[PDB]
């Protein structure tokens, strides 16, 4: 599946990176395949920003896993950076909430979504990384049930000096939006630092966001820091699963691999592929891209003189 | 509140101003603000000028081992990246007043990195000392207090200098005599040598009155490396290359419990 | 199973994958044996969660050197599975940093087997290994003697192609290694830039004309940084004495892009601040004196930066005070 820098750009399907990035559905003209093109005017980025973006690409080419959205192509067009990725037809889980499940999702659907996320985090944590942006907007549901974790841009490596560090102390750049989802020890920026167990806090946060339909803490950023430094909140197992994710002490929060073994994931019988399309029941994804329905105002998610 | 920054408790207070902790209210980044009393500066000879000058330098400097200037706000406030502790503070926290060799070595290589960078920018720091070397929570050393630094001209052939104004103890024999022109870099090196002498032993190589003693040119007990940095003759004195290649620098010392760093936003 | 056991199986199983053409049954077992052992190596070197075992690391290093396996793993990186390639690099990165007394044994190993460095370099041309080759080369070049071997080589000039690669992931990786070689070991890069001036800058010149926006912007930023490093004094005075370089900087001032023109401004300032301009450089500035004064005065009036405003001011004054000796 090779791609050349020649793409029909269509629908805005999302935005991001301080609003410098547009997300487009696109038609790859050679083959006729519909994909995502992520585009960033580099003219508007600092030299640093470009480097930060250069880092996301490296890390993505490093990661290879069934619950991680793979990147298919990357290149410069004129003054913009383009990253081609597969189209996740359902959109992100934030789409589904904002667009239809405003009062939250069904608990089984959350069980699949969280399962995919925990599998991906187990892999990235084993690869020596910390995700740092686990949130519903970074969860993509495939054209047929496959759940993907995205947001690699925020991924920081814990391998430093060719050795593995127990803790990191890096306050993540370009993270204003993510703030609510970050662990207390990410945010307090003291001598203990943080590790992989900070994304498990964000899993708990994402859990409440999927279950509730609104993020924990819309209030100003300083107020949510005061509260973080209290915690948000169905089957008994789910509550307890959340309660474990959200524990104040990282050392008492369980890892991704042993979170997999929670009794909350016992309710999963089929694989998310044979059950999730059914669980996002009222919502049908989009198949026919050969219509005006991609130029409809709704969008495509939630359908129901120098002198020398 | 000040801009989007809200204020915290005192972290320290050198000669120029009080330094308080700050918190970025939009991003939530821990930062620090150098607070300077406009009137108190005017009565520090060259106080205003030193500040504008440091702000000029920090605005065009960027390296892992040089302190970062983040913002400048008025009515005066220099917003700096946050550091948990400065080197002298750690030395001050333990009866020994020194570091174990392994700790001191890491700090010293970090310091050579910053110096090499700054010199390559034609910056002669002139006040290298532990009180001027800060530490992030991740143990990254940041050279701070560019207050009395001399930016050399990109077309000056030499690192030739004229003024002193650094801290008295860390001054070489070129300055404890006047002289009139001397290599600026080799002044930094003597100063590195006095900080390395200190962090390793707990003592200072010269007491004091002060200048008469330095301009006469004794080790306790690495020793070869210390004589080289602390040469009386600037010609025989080690260059940064010679420091890097010296076996004490190159050696990986076996790491014993180091000085952990000695023991702010909630009310607000 | 011991380090010597792991290395031996690894050496053997690799031999199998290299072997001209064999049964499918044995390729699967060898593929598994390559992956399984590479995992055990990484885990010796990095530990788990059991910190790195001081003694096993010593052993594993000595076996790696004797086995030739370090050279083999680089040459035949293509034969290794996805996750194993990542492990190769991780292992490589770790033994590279091994340090006993004042000695750095793996740097010493590679110094006797320098084709490892060139094989890693050539990696930028095979998409399926470029990233791990890049990761390993960047680590290598942290060490002065390895950086020298590359800088002093004919194949160094291939970077000039590698950074114009249409795949931005690999193009960016290659340029980062390139930037690094030119800037980390400061005395080495001045030595290199002095000696290879003519060919280096004939190739560098090409990059300042790239139709790739990112290439142009970055080669220009990098040129400014090179020229202002004091170690490069002699190089600067040469660069700023050639009319064509001045013409080019002056022409980049008018470019489509606000960002390119700003970078050119930062090279251009060096030309002007020069006390010892040569006659033709002087002449161009004289011919364009009034135009320059009008240009600089209007130049990107849309920032209030302050330091930048001070820089324009200083330059305009520089330009106004221009005369003939
Ligand atoms: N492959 C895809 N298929 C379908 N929708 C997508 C895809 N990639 C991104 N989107 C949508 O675009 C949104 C933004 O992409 P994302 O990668 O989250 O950018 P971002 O920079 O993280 N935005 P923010 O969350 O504000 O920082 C997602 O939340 C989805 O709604
Ligand atoms: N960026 C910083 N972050 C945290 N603490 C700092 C920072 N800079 C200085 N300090 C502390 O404040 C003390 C005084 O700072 P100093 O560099 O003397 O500033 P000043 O010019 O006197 N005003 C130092 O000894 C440090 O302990």
């Amino acid at each position: 599946s090779s791609f050349l820098p020649c793409y029909e750009l269509l629908t805005v399907i999302g935005k991001g990176f301080e609003d410098l990035m547009t997300v487009n559905l696109a038609r790859y003209k050679p083959t006729g395949e519909y994909v995502t093109v992520r585009r960033i005017n580099l003219e508007a980025c600092s030299n640093e920003m470009v480097t930060f973006l250069q880092g996301e690409l490296h890390v993505s080419k490093l990661f290879n896993h069934p619950n991680i959205v793979p990147y298919r192509a990357t290149f410069i067009a004129d003054n913009e950076l383009w990253v081609v990725t597969s189209f996740m037809a359902y959109g992100s889980a934030k789409d589904l909430i904002c667009t239809h499940f405003m009062d939250g999702m069904n608990e089984l659907a959350i069980a699949y979504i969280l399962q995919g996320v925990l599998k991906a985090l187990d892999y990235i944590h084993h690869m020596g990384y910390v995700h740092r942006s686990v949130k519903a907007s970074h969860i993509l549901i495939s054209v047929d049930g496959k759940v993907y974790l995205s947001g690699l841009r925020s991924n920081l490596s814990m391998i430093s000096h060719g050795q593995r560090q127990r803790v990191v102390h890096d306050f993540p750049k370009y993270s204003v939006k993510v703030l609510p989802w970050l662990s207390p020890e990410v945010l307090q920026q003291n001598l203990q630092g943080y590790d992989a167990k900070s994304d498990i806090y964000s899993v708990g946060i994402t859990a409440c966001e999927l279950a509730n339909g609104h993020v924990p803490f819309d209030m100003p950023a300083t107020q949510m820091l005061l509260e973080k430094l209290t915690v948000p909140c169905f089957s008994p197992h789910f509550h307890h699963f959340v309660e474990q994710c959200l524990q104040r002490n990282p050392d008492a929060r369980p890892s991704a691999s042993t979170l997999l073994n929670h009794s909350f994931f016992k309710q999963i019988k089929r694989r998310a592929s044979e059950a999730l399309p059914e669980l996002l029941r009222p919502v049908t994804p989009i198949t026919n891209f050969e219509g005006s329905q991609s130029q409809d105002h709704s969008g495509i998610f939630g359908l129901v003189d120098w002198e020398f | 509140l000040i801009g989007k920054y809200l204020m915290g408790d005192l972290l320290g207070e050198g000669s120029y101003g009080k330094v308080k902790e700050v918190l970025d209210s939009e991003t939530l980044c821990r930062r620090a603000v150098k607070i300077l009393k406009k009137k108190k500066l005017r009565r520090i000879p060259n106080g205003e000028a030193n500040v504008k000058k440091e702000i000029q330098l920090l605005r065009r400097l960027r390296h892992k081992n040089v302190i970062q200037l983040v913002d400048v706000l008025y009515n005066m406030y220099m917003v700096m990246e946050y550091c948990v502790c400065g080197m002298q503070e750690m030395l001050d926290s333990v009866p020994e007043k020194r570091f174990p060799v392994c700790q001191a070595h890491g700090y010293f290589c970090q310091l050579i990195d910053g110096l090499e960078y700054l010199h390559s920018q034609g910056i002669v720091h002139k006040d290298i000392k532990p009180g001027n070397l800060l530490l992030t929570t991740g143990g990254t050393l940041k050279i701070s207090a560019l207050g009395v630094a001399e930016a050399l001209h990109p077309f000056a052939a030499d690192d030739t200098c004229r003024t002193s104004q650094g801290s008295p103890a860390f001054q070489p024999p070129e300055i404890a005599n006047g002289l009139d022109t001397f290599s600026g870099f080799k002044v930094d090196i003597w100063s590195a040598g006095v900080t390395l002498y200190n962090i390793t032993t707990g003592l200072y190589p010269f007491e004091g009155k002060l200048f008469e003693n330095i301009g006469k040119g004794a080790i306790p007990g690495l020793s070869d490396l210390l004589k080289g940095m602390l040469e009386y003759e600037p010609a025989k004195r080690f260059s940064i290359r010679q420091i890097r290649q010296h076996s004490w620098f190159r050696k990986k010392h076996p790491p014993e419990a180091p000085v952990p760093i000695p023991p702010t936003v909630v009310p607000y | 199973k011991s380090p010597a056991d792991i290395v031996k199986n690894l050496k053997e199983s690799m031999a199998v994958l290299e072997k001209q053409d064999i049964s499918d049954k044995k390729a699967e077992k060898a593929t598994e044996e390559v992956s399984k052992n590479l995992v055990a190596m990484k885990e010796i070197l990095y530990g788990t969660n059991k910190e790195p075992q001081t003694e096993a690391v010593a052993q594993l290093a000595q076996e790696l050197y004797n086995s030739g396996l370090l050279s083999t793993l680089v040459a035949d990186l293509q034969l290794i599975d996805f996750e194993g390639k990542k492990d190769v690099a991780q292992i490589f990165n770790n033994i590279l940093r091994r340090q006993i007394g004042t000695r750095t044994p793996t740097v010493e190993y590679i110094c006797t087997q320098q084709n490892i460095l060139f094989m890693l370099l050539k990696g930028y041309e095979s998409p399926e290994i470029a990233l791990n080759c890049g990761i390993m080369l960047r680590e290598c070049i942290r060490h002065e003697p390895l950086a020298k071997i590359i800088l002093w080589s004919e194949q160094f000039y291939d970077f000039f192609r590698y950074v114009e690669m249409s795949t931005f992931d690999i193009a960016s990786d290659a340029f980062a290694t390139f930037k690094d070689l030119l800037t980390r070991h400061k005395l080495l890069s001045a030595e290199f830039l002095e000696q290879h001036y003519d060919r280096f800058f004939s190739e560098y010149e090409k990059l300042l004309h790239s139709e790739n926006y990112v290439t142009k912007r970055q080669s220009l930023k990098l040129l400014g940084e090179l020229l202002l490093d004091r170690h490069n004094f002699t190089i600067m005075t040469k660069y700023i004495s050639k009319p064509e370089n001045l013409k080019l900087m002056m022409n980049l001032l008018r470019d489509k892009s606000r960002n390119i023109q700003f970078e050119a401004f930062h090279v251009f300032k060096v030309f002007v601040a020069n006390p010892n301009k040569t006659q033709p450089i002087l002449d161009i500035l004289l011919k364009n004196q009034a135009k320059l004064i009008e240009f600089l005065s209007k130049f990107q009036n849309d920032r209030e930066d302050e330091q930048f405003n001070d820089e324009k001011t200083y330059l305009v004054k520089q330009i106004r005070d221009l005369k003939r000796p």
